[PDB]
């Protein structure tokens, strides 16, 4: 109460559960790039030259 | 990227051509201008046993 609103109290503990998940979702995006269809270049058809259908 | 879905093949193939001769060569029969067929894996063996000329 002396430099601090009152809702402050609720914001701190939010903020700090609201820094876990955007840590945790940080290491998710990190993970989901690398295994990635466009990443590893998977199900994409790539263009040839001569256009060949097998 | 979901993987893809080709269109299916218009009705036109070979496999009634693989069909049908793979059929003619087996079960004998009798062709238009000649005598009687032959299956196959069987005139293989008149082959070895009549035999080619060599040398």
């Amino acid at each position: 109460a002396q430099i601090f609103p009152r809702n402050a109290n609720l914001l701190s503990r939010l903020s700090i559960f609201a820094l876990v998940l955007l840590v945790v979702e940080g290491i998710l995006i990190l993970g989901v790039y690398f295994r990635s269809n466009y990443f590893r270049q998977v199900n994409v058809a790539i263009e040839q030259p001569v256009a060949f259908s097998h | 990227p979901f993987t893809p879905q080709p269109a299916p093949v218009t009705g036109n193939t070979y496999r009634t051509y693989v069909n049908d001769a793979r059929t003619l060569l087996n079960s004998y029969g009798y062709t238009m201008e000649g005598k009687v067929h032959i299956p196959i894996d069987r005139a293989m063996d008149l082959i070895v046993e009549r035999g080619l000329p060599v040398r």
